[PDB]
């Protein structure tokens, strides 16, 4: 945890003596909540219906 | 041992016996224990029509049979057992001793001698 | 009401066990008990008598779809009162589930079962399995298949001496569950 | 007391150590014990009439949402006092499940179980399995009971030699547990 | 042995006799030893109600007993083993002879023969 | 002080070498002694009675936080004096959790369990399972399941059994430790 | 010395060696007097009850960690003098760690616990296995667990055949030993 | 859970001591749900067929 | 074997005779070879306080004792073998065969024979 930007350690290697920890990253990609592609078209559909 | 084994309905019975007033002796089996247990032979068996058997040392067991443990009840030198079949006819053991299996109080091994086999012997009272 | 249901002979009878004083009526009492309340919780057919309940309703979505704790018992008006209503309305709930169509919101339905018989073969069978697991398998020596034992070097197999799953019954109620 | 829940006769007639006694009786003793504080905190159902609690909570999941260290007992409202509120708030809970809908903000309840007649079966039988395998397992011999399959790159002989695993408590009360 | 296979619960007791005045002798049995220690059969029991086991020979071990050894006890020619157990009849175990087990000096064997085993059994003082 | 909650007569009696002239008295308070802190250590849970404490604390995050290092008390007022406080302030901790909110600033406050009748039957467990692997295990041979020795032409299985916390004794503390989040 | 921290009789008691001497007392406080060797230097550890210590520590991490070579006592403040400095400062540490924070800049303070100090036994559990482990194995049975998984990468057999870790020290010593 | 944005520990790491949980990310694409290929085909056949 | 298992030390000893001039004779045993070496039983032991033995036959080894062999020795009819303790009383064996284990000329194994053990016998000279 002491590696925070800000932190006593922050930016060293982490050594571990044994008893080998398994870190595994987590993506969290949230890049399309929205889902741009099935809402653009919405937008333009109730767009194109009032004439614009 | 698997208790889908114990495939055999028997009647622990003990003897009782005086002699008849004409002079000769009589012996009653009275049943005690019923439950199941399951036997398997040790030695082959010589049948001598009338369906005694023909053993001539009447000291080695024949049988084995194991059933479940009871400590109050003490399989004496003077136990029966009688096994009723479906369309096979009863038999009657002697027990010749007792061994409780591993120690383990859980079942008993009665090694036992068959007497006879034939579809008139004297069932239990 | 089991003593109805199961008679301790039935149980002496299949079990094989009525010559060993170990097993006495109280203990098998208490098998015969812990294989009835895991018969209608691993089926959902409620062995239990009445237990009436009365727990607050957050409703959840928009087409209003009330979710319950426990089933209703098919054909009596759950009520509902509180939460901004001023005279209390009642539905009748679909018999076998537990879902209802539409300060704070409550409810009070009743649950159980009253009547006696109405248990079928294929309940018992498996009951009649998993206490004859019970008496002569408790949670010492952890055996392998066939009843047997092992020295597997690398570890054991696990999972093995858990009733109910081992022997019979979850597998002799399915025929009870659905989708 | 246990004695009323579950006497040492019946230990000793399902472990099968009526006649040979393989244990004396205070270690039985001392054995109930640990099986009785075992499940009671693996499943989260207390044993004892009540424990009246008082907790201090913090609001979050902007909805508004409590988490309880207990499971209230069911028909009695929680009381939540103090944070800002003018008066006591009461709300009712759900049963079996601690969570509710709304200068610190405490809540005061009580944990259930207050007869002694509800422990249903299960507890029971499983307490009497956890008990069975510690009569017989003083922690001499090793036995290791192999968990997923990839043998773990140390090189060892593998995990979950746990009483009250590898024989059925868990199984056994885990109907009772829930899943969320 | 398993720690957990040492089931049973023995007193190991050293025999006194001396000579009744009116014409008789007296064995007095007295506890030396007390421990636990696990039992197993190696040969049947024949029973003779009242208990008193039938065995000829009287120098065949019937049962072995194996508890921890003890280098400065010298389990004699006149050792006797009592077992208690609480549903059962105790049992009077005399013993015929003792093996260090593969000379590890941590367990003893006693090869001893079952006596008698019936609910009247003077227990050792 | 270890001989009024653990008798040696309690040990005796549970790894059954009440006959034993090789375990002496001494022998066995050395494992008693070494077994009550190699798993005291282990879950970090003090065995004396509610035992006061005082220490420093550092503020993590931009919204506050106090991480503690005992998880105090049920109920009881812990209270933060020191570090630019004009007077001692006091907060109330939720119970088993020791995260807290709002020249070093310090906190005082009393873990423990209320009463002398001291660890409950889980740890005790634990220490007579490794007490037992301890007194007829030692570390000579490698072993396998059940007790068997093997061979395996290989190298051995035994990474663990040899002398480690084999026997349920860790994993019963362990029912006590408290896996983070 | 040693004999005083380790009889020899409990040694004795322990690996089974009574009631049938393996090899002799000479070679057994040779044992001992090796086994103290890789103890205490596999620790790192020293032996002393209680030592007051005083060292030149340094500053990396700019920000401004401290770390010292021991564990300070809880409550006792570490004192630093030396370098840019006014006067000696007090830190008290946190308890059971040695991280702190804020012409040789140095520190003092009291380590080890308060009271008396045997050798925490429990690191020496390992020393009397580690002597057991090497008396019934002088060097011709080959015995040798495996770490790794895989294999050798030729037909060798496997290997970790050490001793003090195929014996059940390194793992009971390793409760006295830091993992940074 | 309590890593959401505005949480008491948010942001920070996940540490398990002992016992291995698993997690695995769904994907949920959800950005095809109206099939944009044979949805614009049809909308230039009934604009086509208008004239337009 | 396990040279890790030869984990007793022992004393060959020969017997050397001669009568008293009272008329009686009298035994001494001088050690001639001290090692280590493994024993292991392959008998019972019957104890009678006093701790001598009673076995019968007084030809039946009842242990067996494995050292390193030596080809310049001679293990005869009369050859002891003075078997100390450390908390246990001492013992002493007579020497019934020798067999060379396998004619590898490794290890001898002595087949030998408990006299006594107890605490006051004569060591050797």
């Amino acid at each position: 945890e002491e590696t925070k930007p800000g932190g006593d350690n922050g930016g060293e290697i982490i050594f571990i003596a044994g008893t080998d920890v398994k870190v595994q990253e987590m993506k969290n990609d949230l890049s399309d909540i929205h889902s741009k592609v099935p809402l653009d078209d919405q937008a333009r559909t109730i767009a194109g219906n009032f004439g614009i | 041992m698997r208790t889908a084994d114990r495939k055999h309905r028997v009647i622990v019975c003990s003897q009782q016996s005086d002699v008849d007033d004409e002079g000769r002796l009589l012996i009653t089996r009275a049943g005690v224990i019923q439950g199941w247990a399951a036997i398997a032979p040790v030695k082959a068996i010589r049948f001598s029509q009338d369906g005694v058997s023909m053993q001539k040392d009447t000291m080695q067991p024949t049988h084995d049979i194991t059933m479940n443990y009871n400590p109050d009840v003490n399989v004496s030198v003077s136990a029966w057992v009688y096994e009723h079949r479906l369309k096979s006819p009863p038999r009657w053991f002697k027990v010749l001793s007792v061994v409780n299996v591993d120690e383990c109080s859980r079942y008993m091994k009665i090694r036992c001698r068959l007497v006879e086999t034939s579809d008139d012997v004297t069932p239990p009272v | 009401n089991l003593d109805t249901l199961l008679p301790l002979q039935t149980i002496r009878e299949h079990a094989k066990c009525d010559d060993n004083p170990r097993v006495t009526d109280d203990l098998l009492k208490l098998y015969r008990e812990a294989a009835f309340e895991a018969a209608e919780l691993y089926t959902g057919l409620s062995f239990t008598p009445e237990k009436t309940i009365v727990e607050p309703i957050r409703l959840k979505g928009r087409r209003g779809k009330i979710i319950l704790s426990a089933t209703p018992i098919a054909g009596r008006p759950v009520v509902f009162y509180g939460g901004g209503l001023g005279s209390p309305l009642e539905l009748i709930p679909r018999p076998g589930s537990n879902v209802l169509f539409f300060s704070q919101l409550m409810a009070t339905y009743v649950t159980g079962r009253r009547c006696e018989n109405s248990v079928p073969a294929g309940i018992i069978i498996g009951i009649l399995k998993l206490i004859a697991w019970n008496i002569n398998n408790p949670g010492d020596e952890v055996m392998s298949v066939r009843n047997t034992l092992n020295a597997n070097a690398q570890g054991l197999i696990g999972g093995t001496n858990n009733g109910a799953v081992i022997s019979g019954a979850q597998d002799e109620w399915f025929r009870y569950r659905r989708v």
